[PDB]
């Protein structure tokens, strides 16, 4: 393991220091149909007209990203996407701009979010939630080594592959950072109480929203939820967390360590890192290495129809793409 | 139940990040 990421860091930092740019343009796709929304962007099916080949296209308006307050966040996303390289991160296909907007290309994962899978069965077996927590365990060892914290882990950033496998996709808040950080983000059920208290915080922060989503996954619920964000912020910051009657003790003793307030206490974040998580005996029968190769029986594979079917995802009202004759944010996205 | 309430609570759709 050692290795490994020895050698992914020099294939990141190449890649980092050296960004692609301006690798495709709109006219070389057809869009389809929306296949979600989020706070900052809508992200389409298309056609990629020369090769037949199907993408998810992520389109930002620049206008909207600088009202927000995302520039720097929007501009870390494709510059961290485009470097990175792992089995269960999606691929950033192209990348461009136009005089309105923003477009990140993704690779198109049909299997649908996770969140829609979870939401309709309720929950996961143990055994199924485990399988996909070992990759997000694996992910967030492969992007801590290169000094990224994520900080938006939840199901609706995930999606199922046709093998079954996990892409984590919406880089939107990822940041390349050595020291602590500040920013207010991320999405209210799985932040971490040192974000919500103003803390500087680090990459502990992913590790605490593993627990969340191990939780969320295994429960059908998150550990704390309310009606308003103002009233779930309360009941992190408290940390009292109770588990499911269905719950093995083995779970709720990692739940318990994951979804720990004292920084020092922790799993992810004291003298052993990871392997305190790798080695917990809810995960005494994952085949790590097994896992990263992707050759363990996935237990859930969606329905896949055929190229360009959408069944997995949510219907969305579709919306004129503009683009105005006058560029827009010229100097600010240059580097994009 | 736990399950109840959250079903019936208002946080059961997708989650947008903050903003
Ligand atoms: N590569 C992909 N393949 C298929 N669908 C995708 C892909 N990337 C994103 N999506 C879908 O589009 C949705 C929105 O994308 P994304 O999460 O990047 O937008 P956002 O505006 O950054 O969201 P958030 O509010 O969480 O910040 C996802 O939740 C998912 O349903
Ligand atoms: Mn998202
Ligand atoms: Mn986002």
């Amino acid at each position: 393991v050692k290795e490994f990421l020895a050698k992914a860091k020099e294939d990141f930092l190449k890649k980092w220091e050296t960004p692609s740019q301006n690798t495709a343009q709109l006219d070389q796709f057809d869009r389809i149909k929306t296949l979600g929304t989020g706070s900052f962007g809508r992200v389409m099916l298309v056609k990629h007209k020369e090769s037949g080949n199907h993408y998810a296209m992520k389109i930002l308006d620049k206008q909207k990203v600088v009202k927000l307050k995302q520039i720097e966040h929007t501009l870390n996303e494709k510059r961290i996407l485009q470097a990175v390289n792992f089995p269960f991160l999606v691929k950033l296909e192209f990348s461009f701009k136009d005089n309105s907007n923003l477009y990140m290309v993704m690779e198109y994962v049909a299997g649908g979010e996770m969140f829609s899978h979870l939401r309709r069965i309720g929950r996961f077996s143990e055994p199924h939630a485990r399988f996909y927590a070992a990759q997000i365990v694996l992910t967030f060892e492969y992007l801590h080594s290169l000094d990224l914290i994520y900080r938006d882990l939840k199901p609706e950033n995930l999606l199922i592959d046709q093998q079954g496998y996990i892409q984590v996709t919406d880089f939107g808040f990822a940041k390349r950072v050595k020291g602590r950080t500040w920013t207010l983000c991320g999405t209210p059920e799985y932040l971490a109480p040192e974000i919500i208290l103003s803390k500087g915080y680090n990459k502990a922060v992913d590790w605490w929203a593993l627990g969340v989503l191990i939780y969320e996954m295994a429960a059908g619920y998150p550990p704390f939820f309310a009606d308003q964000p103002i009233q779930i912020y309360e009941k992190i910051v408290s940390g009292k967390v109770r588990f499911p009657s269905h719950f093995s003790s083995d779970l709720k003793d990692l739940l318990r360590n994951l979804l720990q307030v004292d920084l020092t206490k922790r799993f992810g974040n004291l003298k052993n890192g990871v392997n305190d998580i790798k080695n917990h005996k809810w995960f005494a029968t994952t085949d790590w290495i097994a896992i990263y190769q992707r050759k363990v029986e996935a237990p859930f594979i969606p329905k896949f129809k055929g190229p360009g079917d959408t069944s997995n995802f949510d219907d969305y009202e579709e919306e004129e793409i503009r683009v105005s004759i006058n560029e827009k944010c010229g100097k600010e996205f240059t580097e994009f | 139940t736990t399950y109840a309430d959250f079903i019936a609570s208002g946080r059961t759709g997708r989650r947008n990040a903050i903003h």
